[PDB]
């Protein structure tokens, strides 16, 4: 999410700067730990769901905002139902050809065509009211935005005017959501590395205990010893050759 | 095409939409003549049997 | 959950097993036998509003949209009603009613995520203005929740 | 085409407005045109006017395009069966059979009387039915030829495999 | 002349809508028509019904 | 045959469109991908004006 590449480097002493820091010279309360963690993950992908979803509706309406507005004057009718229009996007003039073509020869000659430059071309077929599902197999097949009214946005007449409003709330709601997004990046960024080598020294801490039977059967050597709190940064700078050395 | 050319075939366009309804509107309104003289000696032949 | 988090972590002593086992059971199995219908009503009316465990569950909604009807959905009304009023009277960011606010921003979301017959109800109450507001009004849990909010309106309008 | 005709010709049907103009050299009567300047002269153009169909709507008319079109490639499928059963049985001439004079009359000279022709096809039905009634015909006719040819090739292993019990 | 012409073709498409309306009132009209009609022939029966009656 | 279908092309393409006349002697055929297509099926090329050609 944070758009962050994977950090290791794989510290459990407190002798270095960042070992000191990353890691604490306080104990290890494993329920504490993931705790810090487990509520603001739950947050977080809640989050980037909904940022996704936020995006693609604010993109699609602000597209067929202009679309319905130029359909519109291309006069009134395209806010009503007397005549039927085909609003779409089109990326290319090219594929455009292709559908006239197919369009004037086995349907006979029934379109209007009007286009605008878009940053795509905007293209306009216009037809009968009772032959508009044999446009859309058309139009479908070769694959165009070509639907009857782009903006699912029709409610009221002018058309255009609730369009208006629903890119007004989409534009902010989408602001907050980057705000909380921006914030929360920054604030979990550091954290994520302390956490990280905290949890390296968890699955060790189980380890030297021994949390399952092939850790008994591995080292069959377990001795005990008292090391004061200062000397210990220094006991687990130096790790031996074999020896996995017990923080708190 | 240019638009002279689309306007040629616009022209085709409302031609055709007006030709198909003059066809289908002479249709309807002869089904509608049919319904006129059946419907009305419908009426006629029951009620005469209640008058009887 | 601080019961939750210790019956991963156990210790070695049996009874103090039994101990976390037992707790963990009264207080779970306590709050979600009680009917749906009964505590949302209950919060509602008395003004004062928790999250609890059952009472943000996506479930208890499904349940309770049905009941809510006797005048288009007067109850869930109601609170839509109870969210417009606190803003407004004694203003936001005094500690009672700023509790209030997330919990009831809480429960309108997955009511209209839920059913799309919702959108009406926030507009003729006037509630759909209100949610824009709350964007802007303080603490990252009552922007969040606004947030939230918003979106699950946003999605039956427009897809 | 060179063994494809024998007393044929090959042709193209088209239809034009009564409005339409040759470019190729204008001034020209579309009429004049065929006859003079198609191909030096040679161009035998025959009239194939056919008279109005009932249509009854502008939708419909898109359905009745689709029904025209895979009848005929249907057709033609159904001829490219009759002709190399003919073929397969040992039936070739030479102004027949890979040709054939529709009904021992030249072809060129069959369809400048076909001016719609009534075998049960009339010009004041409606046009849908029309388009069943002879795809129809043609499956049937298409059914029968090739079921009486499936007993003739079976029948034929009857035989051969006799010949062999009363000598080989 | 583009917006002369889409406005020509949209008033295309309500004549011939109006067409079909038309034809559509018509038998709406005619129904009505068959019961006027039908109450004429009727009435002149039931006063000759009576006639032969005052006769007896 | 195809001399023929060329002299018409050009004489009465025009009619069914200014860009949608080009030269062609023979018939031709296209059915690879939708980007070319020619049948009375689906098509993005054809006959400008209405031709159909009758081979035995």
């Amino acid at each position: 999410k944070h758009d962050i590449k994977l950090y290791e480097g794989d510290t459990d002493k407190y002798l270095d700067g960042s070992g000191e820091l990353y890691v604490p010279p306080s104990g290890s309360v494993i329920d504490d730990y993931v705790r810090n963690a487990s509520y603001l993950e739950e947050r977080l992908i809640q989050m980037e769901d909904a940022t996704d979803q936020i995006e693609v509706q604010k993109n699609d309406l602000e597209q067929y905002r202009f679309i319905l507005q130029s359909g519109d004057e291309f006069i009134a009718a395209a806010i009503g139902a007397s005549v039927n229009y085909v609003t779409g996007v089109i990326a290319r003039d090219k594929v455009a050809t292709l559908e006239q073509i197919l369009w004037r020869v086995l349907r006979g000659n029934l379109f209007f065509k009007t286009v605008e430059i878009e940053q795509n071309a905007f293209i306009v077929f216009s037809h009968g009211d009772l032959i508009i599902k044999r446009i859309r197999k058309i139009a479908e097949s070769l694959d165009a935005n070509l639907y009857d009214v782009d903006s699912s946005n029709e409610g009221r007449s002018q058309q255009l005017a609730k369009v208006n409003k629903n890119l007004s709330d989409l534009y902010t709601v989408l602001k907050t959501t980057s705000t909380t997004l921006e914030s929360e990046l920054y604030a979990i960024a550091k954290e994520l590395d302390s956490w990280f080598q905290d949890v390296t020294r968890e699955k060790a801490i189980f380890e030297i205990l021994n949390k399952s039977n092939y850790d008994t059967n591995r080292k069959i050597l377990i001795a005990e010893g008292w090391i004061p709190r200062d000397e210990l940064a220094t006991l687990q700078a130096r790790l031996g050759e074999m020896i996995a050395r017990l923080g708190i | 095409l240019t638009p002279n050319q689309v306007n040629d075939e616009l022209n085709k366009m409302q031609a055709f939409i007006r030709k198909e309804a003059e066809e289908k509107a002479k249709e309807i309104q002869l089904k509608a003549d049919q319904e006129y003289e059946i419907e009305k000696t419908n009426i006629v032949r029951n009620e005469t049997n209640n008058i009887d | 959950p601080t019961v939750q988090s210790l019956s991963e972590r156990k210790y070695s002593d049996e009874e103090l097993r039994q101990d976390i086992s037992n707790l963990k059971e009264i207080l779970e199995n306590e709050y979600q036998e009680l009917t749906s219908f009964d505590e949302y009503v209950a919060e509602l009316d008395s003004k004062l509003l928790c999250w609890s465990p059952p009472h943000v569950d996506n479930g208890f909604w499904s349940d309770n949209i049905d009941e809510f009807k006797k005048d288009n959905y007067k109850i869930f009304r109601q609170l839509i009603e109870l969210l417009q009023a606190k803003v407004r009277n004694g203003d936001v960011n005094a500690k009672q009613e700023k509790i209030i606010i997330q919990v009831a921003l809480n429960d309108i979301t997955h009511v209209v995520e839920l059913l799309p017959e919702s959108i009406d109800v926030l507009d003729k109450t006037g509630g759909k203005a209100d949610i824009m507001e709350l964007l802007n009004h303080s603490d990252s849990r009552v922007k969040y929740e606004a947030l939230k909010a918003t979106q699950a309106i946003i999605g039956y309008t427009f897809k | 085409m060179a063994t494809a005709l024998y007393t044929a010709n090959d042709f193209i049907l088209i239809s034009l407005p009564q409005n339409a103009q040759p470019v190729t050299a204008p001034g020209s009567k579309t009429d004049s045109w065929f006859n003079e300047t198609l191909i030096g002269g040679r161009a035998f153009v025959s009239d194939f006017k056919i008279p109005e169909f009932k249509i009854g709507s502008l939708d419909t008319l898109i359905v009745e395009s689709e029904e025209l079109s895979k009848v005929d490639n249907q057709i033609g499928a159904s001829i490219g069966k009759i002709i190399e059963i003919l073929q397969g049985l040992n039936e070739t001439s030479t102004n027949a059979y890979r040709t054939l004079p529709i009904n021992n009359m030249p072809v060129p000279e069959y369809l400048e009387n076909f001016q719609w022709q009534t075998r049960k096809f009339k010009l004041d039905k409606s046009i849908k039915d029309l388009i069943t009634l002879i795809s129809n015909e043609s499956s049937q006719l298409d059914a029968d030829v090739r079921a009486t040819y499936a007993n003739y090739n079976s029948a034929k292993t009857n035989l051969a495999a006799a010949e062999r019990k009363k000598t080989g | 002349s583009q917006k002369n012409g889409i406005a020509t073709l949209l008033q295309a498409e309500k004549e011939a809508h109006e067409i079909v309306s038309k034809a559509r009132k018509y038998r709406q009209d005619k129904l009505k028509q068959a019961k006027t009609d039908a109450a004429k022939e009727i009435d002149s029966y039931k006063i000759q019904k009576d006639k032969e009656l005052k006769e007896f | 045959l195809s001399k023929c279908k060329s002299e018409l092309i050009d004489a009465f393409g025009f009619l069914g469109g200014n860009a949608f006349m080009k030269d062609k002697k023979g018939k031709i055929n296209k059915q690879d991908t939708s980007l070319h297509q020619y049948a009375s099926l689906v098509d993005t090329e054809y006959e400008p004006f209405v031709m159909y050609i009758i081979n035995l």
